């Protein structure tokens, strides 16, 4: 029997354009799809289905088989009510406290279960052709698709059974399902951990479904770092109150007057100045306030999460996740044949998966890059099975240094 | 007449919430009613339409117009209402083939399908909504009443369902001929293979046959067209291609209409003729009076059109595509944010060409544009060939490396090589990383009043110098830039500058070399002239050394 699915009212199905794909990715998808057609997973469809959802080919960390990856960003928004406030999957707060988290692809699970016939149409997708030789090859799903948030929503109750024996036997283990993946965290020694996971893949294995190691407790701050130095220059002070100036607004108590008074009248930037004792009382005060969590800022579950990212050059990238601008939930850096787009890709994935472990939802990314470039290039490096939402921005001049 | 394919049918539907059309038939003249009656009885004889009683409640207007010249009448059906009630269909095609993406084939033949829509059936429970009525003389007699069985012209689903139906039919013939290319465009098929006339003409026959088993008729040899196929604006010879004759009007006085047409034509000429330029011409269009209004040619515009004329003397053609070789794309800076490109496979034998202009933003420099163009071309290559080209660009690997590295925005170009084809792409000034010992620090500020729209711009330096200019229709933004300009005019070869405007900081920090703003351009010449310039930012309204001082200076009277 099929759990019938409803669209969020008045609004209706996704009609997203399909991106041009290169010949190799097209072939790989033709292959993949011919095969899942033979297995009854998808079916050719007719003109009379006006829906569409983009499709791409990716790789995934070590592998030489292409994977199919369908972008259901649209669809997921149009079904937010079904998968989120109707079949919601509760995020366990404990997950972030474990010493190790392993991520397992559980996506092959969904192909067991058939999809409510009156919903299949919303899953339409198209394999394009080159130079428009031929019409795309259109298809839709007969089963729960990878990448649609409804799939684990529905599959939830079978997943509970698969794991019941294993949960019973390791009650200090946290397993959380987000989209196509399982998150498993334990406080065990690294050997016993890799062992428990080995053991958990047999339970999975007995039911069809057939890796990735995170360390969340060892995720620590990115403190807005001010310099330590002998011989402070006019400029350095300017920079200093600059950075400091902006640290207040989010950091409660940051003060500058002492520091500020240092520079008075109209003097050369290179002029060296002596740092009066009262000034150092701020540096210090500031320094300590500056290493700590914010105070005032709490995850509100009803609000969207934002992430902004800045290029710091020589292969490093800073970022901040927040809900109200400035009210920082988390800040971080990411560091690295590796170009900008490749790097920006790695970071987006890494922030997204942290964000998944911590809040059980993914951020909308502000991306310091031209749409078109990003859109043409992102899949060469993408490996995740989900896709976060993103927009394109023009990193402010100063935001860069202040998080430097 | 025109067989109606055995194939299965496409279950059409109407929009949720909506029933079929019920629109009143306007009273027609006798000749019109007659003509319609001849037409409708003929179509009915051929299976195209069918009689129904007045029990069916739906109706769609019919008309009949005669003809400019000949004496045959046409039936017209106003499908506006049914169209607005029919479900949406899938976007038929998304992109048309480009000649330069056409694989070079030994032989190709064109097969247009005769009476396309009429050769394919219509979902049975949908015929009913296609009801129309030939009326009688005046009112009296109930009209004659019909409904479609095939795909009606002018109905929303016809292009889609036809295309779908032709896909289904082609499938199995593709299967047992994987090495034969069949382009589907609308109601044409274009077929090419790498075989000697012999088994070509045969294979095509075998196709024609396969189609007919399926109710679709196509011309025989003798009726199929001969190359050069004039298709979709293009000319398609067996070993090259080109755009059809472009001929540029010689007139005393150009109307806006005359210029729009020209730009269209030159634009269309650009995909194979290199060097084509269009900016002097487009500028004329900005602001424009009537369509029938004469715009005098600018001197710079006369200069553009003339250069274009010399390109178009003597035709240029382009070649076809060989998938076993790479694509090379070469780009050249033509000038005023104008860029020109060529794709080829074998050196100087071009597949196509183009230009790029599109001002991305308000201020930019050549490295940014150069890379915008690479983006644009990369994308165009995926669409056409299914792969990106190897680039050859008039920018040194070092210029490029400096810029990508030090710039805040993420950047990437595919595979590229330098090529020494002036003008070379270069950055025209760098700012310092550190303040210039023994150079004068100017502190700059600007302020404007939100009502009067008046403003003051000035500076005070660390050598006692000072200045304040007044400005009459400004904004804060303009005053802040003005301030920085001032500071550059009176500053001599090495200045340190400090501002509280993130705005100007941003602009200048991106090494603009062109701008929409005269002021930003003035700033650019200064900066280029300078030897060392360092620029720095402080927050405002936190009494800071020089800043507190200019702030009050430029405030006086403004705020
Ligand atoms: N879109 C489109 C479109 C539109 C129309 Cl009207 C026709 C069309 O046919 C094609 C199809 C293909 Cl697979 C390649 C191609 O051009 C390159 C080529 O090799 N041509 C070519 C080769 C031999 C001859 S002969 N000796 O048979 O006359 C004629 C020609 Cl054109 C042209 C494509």
């Amino acid at each position: 029997e099929t759990v019938p699915v409803k669209l969020k009212p008045g609004m209706d199905g996704p009609k997203v354009k399909q991106w041009p794909l290169t010949e190799e990715k097209i072939k790989a998808l033709v292959e993949i799809c011919t095969e899942m057609e033979k297995e009854g997973k998808i079916s050719k469809i007719g003109p009379e289905n006006p829906y569409n959802t983009p499709v791409f080919a990716i790789k995934k960390k070590d592998s030489t088989k292409w994977r199919k990856l369908v972008d259901f960003r649209e669809l997921n928004k149009r079904t937010q009510d079904f998968w989120e406030v109707q079949l919601g999957i509760p995020h366990p707060a404990g997950l972030k406290k474990k010493k190790s988290v392993t991520v397992l692809d559980v996506g092959d699970a969904y192909f067991s279960v058939p999809l409510d016939e009156d919903f299949r149409k919303y899953t339409a997708f198209t394999i394009p052709s080159i130079n428009n030789e031929t019409p795309g090859i259109r298809y839709q799903y007969n089963v729960l698709p990878q990448g649609w948030k409804g799939s684990p929503a529905i599959f939830q109750s079978s997943m509970t059974k698969i794991l019941e024996p294993f949960r019973k036997q390791n009650p200090d283990i946290v397993i959380y399902q987000y989209m196509d993946d399982l998150y498993v965290g334990s406080d065990l020694e690294i050997g016993q951990h890799r062992t428990k996971i080995e053991e958990l893949r047999q339970h999975l294995l007995r039911w069809g479904l057939t890796g990735y190691e995170l360390h969340p407790d060892k995720w620590t701050v990115q403190p807005i770092v001010l310099p330590e130095k002998d011989s402070w220059t006019v400029n350095d002070i300017q920079k200093l109150v600059g950075k400091l100036n902006w640290a207040s607004q989010i950091y409660p108590g940051i003060k500058v007057r002492q520091l500020c008074k240092l520079l008075r009248g109209t003097k050369a930037l290179t002029e060296v100045i002596p740092l009066t004792e009262e000034a150092e009382l701020e540096l210090a005060e500031n320094r300590e306030i500056l290493k700590e969590p914010v105070h005032g800022v709490y995850y509100d579950p009803s609000k969207d999460l934002i992430a902004e990212i800045q290029k710091q050059g020589q292969g490093q990238w800073t970022y901040q996740i927040y809900q109200e601008p400035f009210k920082n939930l988390k800040t971080g850096k990411y560091a690295r044949h590796t170009n900008d787009v490749k790097q920006l890709t790695e970071a987006v994935q890494k922030i997204t998966t942290e964000s998944i472990v911590i809040w059980g939802k993914t951020p909308k990314f502000k991306l310091p890059i031209q749409k078109e470039t990003w859109e043409t290039w992102w899949t060469e490096y993408w490996q995740a099975t989900w896709i976060p939402e993103w927009e394109f921005v023009n990193t402010p001049p100063l935001v860069k240094l202040w998080y430097q | 007449n025109s067989p109606i394919s055995p194939i299965e049918t496409v279950p059409v539907k109407l929009k949720p919430g909506m029933d079929g059309p019920k629109v009143k038939q306007w009273p027609l003249t006798e000749e019109k009613i007659k003509a319609l009656v001849e037409i409708c009885t003929e179509m009915e004889k051929e299976g195209k339409i069918s009689k129904i009683g007045p029990e069916n409640p739906y109706n769609t207007p019919v008309f009949a117009i005669k003809k400019k010249d000949s004496t045959k009448w046409r039936k017209l059906v106003d499908f506006r209402e049914l169209n607005k009630r029919t479900q949406d269909f899938w976007e038929v095609q998304l992109g048309i083939p480009h000649p330069a993406g056409l694989k070079k084939k030994k032989s190709v033949t064109v097969l247009d399908v005769g009476d396309a829509y009429f050769s394919v059936p219509l979902d049975e429970d949908f015929r009913k909504y296609t009801a129309f009525t030939i009326p009688s003389i005046n009112n009296e007699t109930p009209g004659i009443r019909y409904q479609y069985n095939v795909l009606p012209q002018g109905w929303k689903g016809s292009p889609a369902i036809f295309q779908s139906s032709m896909t289904k039919i082609l499938e199995p013939f593709r299967k047992q001929n994987p090495d034969i290319v069949i382009y589907q465009y609308m109601d044409d098929l274009y077929v090419g293979s790498d075989l000697e006339i012999g088994q070509h003409r045969t294979k095509i026959e075998e196709l024609r046959q396969h189609l007919l088993r399926w109710g679709l008729t196509t011309p025989d040899k003798k009726h199929q067209k001969e190359p050069p196929f004039l298709w979709m604006g293009y000319e398609l010879h067996p070993d090259k291609w080109t755009v059809q004759p472009i001929v540029l009007p010689e007139k005393d006085s150009w109307t806006v209409n005359d210029i729009q047409k020209l730009v269209g034509k030159l634009n269309w000429a650009s995909q194979i003729y290199p060097g084509i330029k269009v900016r002097q011409l487009c500028k004329l269009l900005r602001g424009t009076k009537a369509l029938t209004e004469v715009i005098p040619l600018t001197e710079e515009a006369e200069l553009e059109l003339a250069e274009n004329r010399e390109i178009l003397k003597e035709p240029v053609h382009g070649v076809y595509y060989d998938p076993s070789k790479d694509l090379i794309a070469e780009i050249q800076k033509q000038g005023q944010g104008q860029w020109t490109y060529q794709i080829y496979q074998e050196p100087f034998k071009n597949l196509k060409t183009g230009k790029y202009a599109r001002m991305r933003g308000a201020h930019t420099n050549d490295v940014k544009q150069l890379t915008e163009a690479v983006q644009k071309i990369t994308t165009e290559s995926i669409v056409i060939w299914g792969k990106t080209p190897k680039f050859k660009l008039p920018i040194q690997k070092e210029t490029w490396e400096t810029w990508w590295t030090e710039y805040w925005q993420a950047t990437w170009i595919p595979e590229w090589e330098f090529v020494n084809t002036p003008p070379l792409v270069k950055l025209w000034y760098q700012l310092e990383k550190e303040p210039i010992v023994g150079a004068e620090t100017f502190y700059v500020d600007g302020a404007a009043n939100r009502e009067t729209k008046l403003g003051k711009a000035g500076y005070v330096t660390n050598r006692g110098r000072q200045k304040v200019v007044t400005l009459t229709d400004t904004t804060n933004q303009k005053t802040e830039l003005q301030a920085i300009y001032l500071a550059l005019q009176d500053s001599g070869l090495e200045v340190n500058i400090v501002t509280d405007s993130q705005y100007a900081l941003g602009i200048i920090q991106a090494q603009p070399d062109q701008s929409e703003s005269e002021l930003v351009n003035q700033i650019i010449e200064q900066l280029i002239k300078k030897e060392k310039v360092y620029l720095a930012w402080v927050p405002a309204h936190k009494g800071i050394g020089g800043n507190e001082q200019v702030d009050k200076l430029v405030s006086a009277g403004i705020r």
